[PDB]
């Protein structure tokens, strides 16, 4: 890129867009609980009295596995149950030429999920349909057996989430619901109602642009606003990784317990990796020795899956306290800082359910269209310079305006938009002209 | 003493009380007179080999009649032997000095 | 030991899954294959309301529907007492397994002890109260919020004419204990021989 | 929360001494009678049979320390970053300091912890209102600055968003911009002029 810097020359934005992109966050993974004595020795009362003696390592896996689980409830109750009043959905989706019917639930529909979060359920494969199972459904043929079976049949378990995907779709409609009729003021107190016009134009003021600026464009506004929600549903139908780390999440956890039931396979230096076979072999001194080494395998197996757990969910803790602080300051609010929420500068934001994270739609301003002006630090009018206020001097092809910086819109110089400080002299780069006095 | 709560318990409520065994159904026991028992055994050198199928290995047999100053096992227990069935078992047999 | 569908090839005596449990037997006598299955189904969770206050508890079955937890847990071989929980009048059933021993209330509460699915036990006064000291364990829907009525309107606003200065406290960790570890008195620590 | 770490450090501290009864696999969890009992090559054996399980477990210890230990120094950066912020500072954040909007804030000590004391203001006693985008006055319509334009039972005013004061309609209170016809809902209104 090339950017020609130069002294008394500046680029201003003639329009503008409105841009809506989409980021993705984890905020749990999979609850998992291992039943030791069914993982080492599991059906053998002598194995279990071994163990017995070996130590009380199963209790500490054990209360470190739960600790996991509650950690992951906490962390959904976390980042969407942070509004104390349920809205209702309001039955007219169209506020001021906005449409909002794809971001909340269709009451035609028999899903409670709005349109978009049913695309997201869609995107990831898995969502811990596999993990659950039947009783009696493992018994079958040799094709019927699969891994999930195996993790049954050993004491790994995966336990469902407290909140269901109905009431994390209820709290992310209670949160769409609430900006579009609210805006930012239930975020804190009571909710306050406004007209979504005068929302967008107290954003507008938040960015910098004036109000006239969304009113008199409103129903371009409005268009854009409506084509970059159907951009991001077109997006999502047709194939694409933007939900790649959901599912890398998913993998993850799913490879972790294939690999703990593939270790029981693995000898230690045993005889034989299956327990009954040195059982039914050898005398029960020697049976002992091969079996406590078999057992010091499987637990420092357990052991090491543990571990990697706790890691693990350091991360995904990390990930939904980012997602909490996201929905407090760019859902519940407008945000100043910058590439917090959006790109451009944040407008403000949606949340979307998605399978074991959220997705937040950030709305932003992104200015477009720039023209080339010459400008001048100050104007000398007799003998005092003047400054302006909230504003650039900018020289059109004719005579000299103000306008602000992000739009342009140029303004007569009059003694309301300028500041009179100090003499022409110490100003480096001031330039004459008429100041206009209204009176 | 529990504080309230829900708790992953192991399992204690339920254990075996009976045993069910299941051997092939083989009538005649191991021919044990003929290989320990026998006019002639070979050499070192010139050993012998004799596979044994299709039979009961009742080693009880032998006690009144057969000493066995060595019985050395070692894949397996001795204690184990009458609980096990093999899919197959060979005799070499010879002579050496003490 | 229940019949089986596996398929054997003609002289093998067994079958075993990846992690090496034994899936399935063939019988010497009539040949059938026979599935071996764990003893314990699946996990248990004994929900109470604390041994100080009571004695009562639930029982959830993960993975059973209510109508075969009695086969599951093999009920005939249990105590009474266990039978129990195998079947009753308080069964209920959620998307976390078959829950036992707890009745089930319309109303919906705060959550107290988190079962799963959306839903929450506790230990409430029973409706009937007929005895009207009675407690019971009281497994419900768990209730997300307040349900509050926003009217949009283009044209009307709200607003505050009042307000109030509230104070709020917030605890944060900052540290934790610091340890030390003197590893040769753990592992042989009068011990000349050990320590060498 | 502080009694938590607390429970959770004195816990892993009595497991780890609880584990020296454990016995892993040797002929006595103690020490000195297999050193009494046995001859140094068998004794040995015994002796590295109980070396690797108690090393095993102080290991696990420590392993469960340095993840707590990185718990506890993200706590720690966020106290850090809220005394930096919420103290010696006014924060913008919305719910970073207090719920409301935030005022001030104070710090006391608590055992292994600090407690934050945050001041907000939350608005109360909201009252229905009719508005309007814009009030045409002439040929020219005028936007309020720093507030809404807000109808009272009798008269227009402007007033500020958070706190209703009630203004009369001056040049100086509003600015003017473009014409009545784009506006949607613009309504017609004198606008006061001082002068
Ligand atoms: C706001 O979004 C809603 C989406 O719920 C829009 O309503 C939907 O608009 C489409 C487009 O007309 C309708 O679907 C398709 O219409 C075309 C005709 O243009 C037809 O060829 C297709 O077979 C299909 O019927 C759809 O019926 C309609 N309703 C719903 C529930 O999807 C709405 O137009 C948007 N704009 C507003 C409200 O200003
Ligand atoms: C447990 O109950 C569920 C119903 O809640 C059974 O699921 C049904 O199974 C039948 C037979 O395959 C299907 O036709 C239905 O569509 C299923 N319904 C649902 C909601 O999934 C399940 O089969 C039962 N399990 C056992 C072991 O009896
Ligand atoms: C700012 O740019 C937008 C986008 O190009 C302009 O909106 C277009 O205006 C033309 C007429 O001028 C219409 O035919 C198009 O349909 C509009 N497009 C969209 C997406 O609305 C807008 O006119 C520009 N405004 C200024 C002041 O430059
Ligand atoms: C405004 O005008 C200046 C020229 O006076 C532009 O600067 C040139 O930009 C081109 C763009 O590729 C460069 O190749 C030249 O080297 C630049 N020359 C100078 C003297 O600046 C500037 O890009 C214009 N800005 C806009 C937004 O159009
Ligand atoms: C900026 O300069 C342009 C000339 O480059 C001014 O031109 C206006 O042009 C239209 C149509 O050509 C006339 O009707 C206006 O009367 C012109 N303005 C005058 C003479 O002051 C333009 O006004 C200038 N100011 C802007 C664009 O804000
Ligand atoms: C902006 O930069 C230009 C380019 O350097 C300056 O113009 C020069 O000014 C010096 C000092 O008067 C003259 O000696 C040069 O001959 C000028 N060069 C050209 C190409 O005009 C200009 O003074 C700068 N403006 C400000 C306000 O600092
Ligand atoms: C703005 O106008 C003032 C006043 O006309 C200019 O100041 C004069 O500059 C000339 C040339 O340097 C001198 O001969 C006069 O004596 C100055 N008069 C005063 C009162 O200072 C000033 O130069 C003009 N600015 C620009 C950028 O042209
Ligand atoms: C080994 O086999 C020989 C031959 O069968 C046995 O000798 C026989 O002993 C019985 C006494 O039980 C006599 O009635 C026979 O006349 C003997 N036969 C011959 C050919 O000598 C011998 O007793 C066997 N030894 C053992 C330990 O079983
Ligand atoms: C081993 O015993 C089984 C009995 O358990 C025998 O199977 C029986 O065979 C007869 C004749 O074919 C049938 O009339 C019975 O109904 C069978 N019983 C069962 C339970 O299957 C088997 O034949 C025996 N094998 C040998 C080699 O004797
Ligand atoms: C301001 O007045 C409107 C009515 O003009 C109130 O809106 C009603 O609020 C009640 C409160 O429960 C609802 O039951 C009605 O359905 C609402 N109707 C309409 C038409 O809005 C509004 O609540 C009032 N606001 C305040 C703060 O008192
Ligand atoms: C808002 O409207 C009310 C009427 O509903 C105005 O009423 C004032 O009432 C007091 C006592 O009744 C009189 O002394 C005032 O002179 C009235 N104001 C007038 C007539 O302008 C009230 O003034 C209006 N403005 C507010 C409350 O700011
Ligand atoms: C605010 O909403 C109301 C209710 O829809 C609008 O009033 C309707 O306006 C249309 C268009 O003139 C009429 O056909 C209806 O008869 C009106 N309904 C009622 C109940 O009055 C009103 O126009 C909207 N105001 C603005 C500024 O958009
Ligand atoms: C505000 O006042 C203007 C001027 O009195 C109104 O504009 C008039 O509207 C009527 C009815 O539509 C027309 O017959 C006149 O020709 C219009 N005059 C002009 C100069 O445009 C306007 O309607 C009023 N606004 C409201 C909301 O009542
Ligand atoms: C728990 O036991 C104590 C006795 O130590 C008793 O005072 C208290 O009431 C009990 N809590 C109950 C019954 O909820």
């Amino acid at each position: 890129s090339s950017i020609a810097y130069s002294n008394n020359t500046i680029a201003i934005p003639t329009n503008f867009s409105i841009s809506i992109t989409t980021e993705v966050m984890p905020v749990s993974m999979a609850k998992t609980s291992v039943d030791c004595n069914m993982y080492i020795c599991g059906d053998s009362t002598e194995c279990a009295n071994l163990l017995l003696q070996y130590g009380s390592f199963c209790t500490q896996l054990n209360r470190a596995l739960s600790g996991i689980a509650v950690e992951q409830d906490r962390n959904t109750r976390e980042v969407f149950a942070q509004v104390k009043q349920m809205y209702k959905t309001p039955t007219l989706k169209d506020f001021g030429g906005f449409n909002f019917s794809q971001i909340l639930p269709d009451p035609l529909k028999p899903t409670k999920r709005s349109f978009i979060e049913d695309l997201l359920f869609n995107k990831v494969t898995l969502a811990d349909a596999g993990f659950m199972k039947q009783y009696g459904e493992c018994l079958g043929d040799i094709n019927a057996r699969d891994l999930i079976c195996a993790q049954k049949f050993n004491g790994l378990t995966v336990l469902p989430p407290l909140l269901t995907d109905d009431m994390i779709a209820a709290y992310t409609a209670a949160l769409v619901s609430g900006t579009a009729t609210a805006g930012w003021t239930f975020g804190a107190g009571a909710a306050l109602q406004i007209p979504f016009a005068m929302q967008m134009a107290y954003r507008f003021n938040g960015i910098g642009v004036t109000q006239n600026v969304l009113y008199e464009n409103q129903k371009q506004i409005a268009n854009q606003f409506n084509k970059a929600i159907s951009q991001i549903q077109e997006s999502l139908t047709t194939t694409s990784t933007a939900l790649g780390k959901l599912q890398d999440v998913v993998n993850q956890n799913a490879q972790a317990l294939n690999t703990l039931v593939k270790q029981l396979s693995s000898n230690f230096g045993a005889i034989s990796s299956v327990l009954n076979d040195i059982l039914s072999r050898l005398d029960p001194p020697e049976a002992e020795v091969q079996i406590d080494r078999l057992i010091t395998g499987r637990l420092q197996s357990l052991q090491t899956y543990v571990t990697q757990q706790l890691i693990r969910a350091a991360e995904i803790r990390a990930s939904a306290n980012l997602a909490a602080t996201k929905m407090s300051e760019c859902v519940l609010g407008q945000s100043k800082r910058v590439d917090f929420c959006g790109k451009g500068y944040h407008l403000m934001s949606f949340p979307q359910a998605a399978p074991h994270g959220v997705v937040f739609l950030h709305v932003t301003y992104v200015p477009s269209q720039e023209r080339n002006f010459t400008t001048a630090p100050a104007i000398c009018h007799e003998g005092k310079a003047y400054f302006p206020r909230e504003g650039v001097f900018v020289f059109n092809g004719t005579s000299w305006f103000i306008t602000q910086r992000n739009f342009f819109s140029p303004q007569i110089i009059t003694t309301d938009n300028t500041f009179v400080s100090g003499s022409c002299d110490v100003v480096i780069g001031i330039i004459n002209n008429t100041v206009y006095d209204p009176l | 003493e529990i504080d309230k709560g829900i708790y992953q318990t192991s399992n204690f409520r339920v254990a075996p009380s009976k045993e069910v065994v299941r051997f092939p159904n083989i009538t005649n026991l191991c021919p044990f007179g003929e290989v320990f028992n026998a006019t002639t055994f070979p050499s070192v050198y010139a050993w012998e080999r004799k596979r044994i199928s299709n039979c009961v290995a009742d080693y009880s047999v032998l006690y009144n009649s057969t000493s066995f100053s060595t019985f050395k096992c070692y894949g397996v227990s001795a204690t184990k032997l009458n609980d096990l069935c093999f899919s197959n078992v060979y005799a070499d047999s010879f002579v050496v000095k003490g | 030991l229940t019949p089986s569908s596996k398929r054997f090839q003609p002289f093998q005596q067994f079958g075993r899954d990846v992690s090496d449990f034994t899936d399935s037997v063939r019988d010497p006598k009539t040949s059938e294959i026979l599935d071996i299955s764990p003893c314990s189904f699946g996990g248990v969770s004994v929900i109470t309301p604390g041994t100080n206050t009571s004695s009562e508890v639930a029982v959830l079955y993960q993975d059973v529907n209510c109508t075969d937890v009695p086969v599951a847990i093999h009920a005939d071989q249990l105590t009474p007492s266990w039978r129990v929980y195998s079947t009753g009048n308080n069964v209920f059933q959620t998307q976390a397994g078959c829950l036992i021993g707890a009745e089930h209330v319309d109303t919906s509460y705060e959550c107290d002890i988190p079962i799963g699915a959306g839903i929450c036990a506790s230990y409430h006064t029973v409706s009937s109260l007929r005895s009207t000291s009675q407690k019971s364990i009281v497994a419900y829907t768990m209730s997300l919020g307040a349900d509050s009525s926003i009217a949009y309107s283009n044209n009307t606003i709200a607003i505050p004419t009042n307000f109030s200065i509230s104070i709020t406290t917030e605890v944060m960790p900052v540290s934790m204990a610091k340890t030390s570890v003197d590893c040769n008195m753990y592992i042989c620590g009068d011990s000349t021989e050990c320590a060498n």
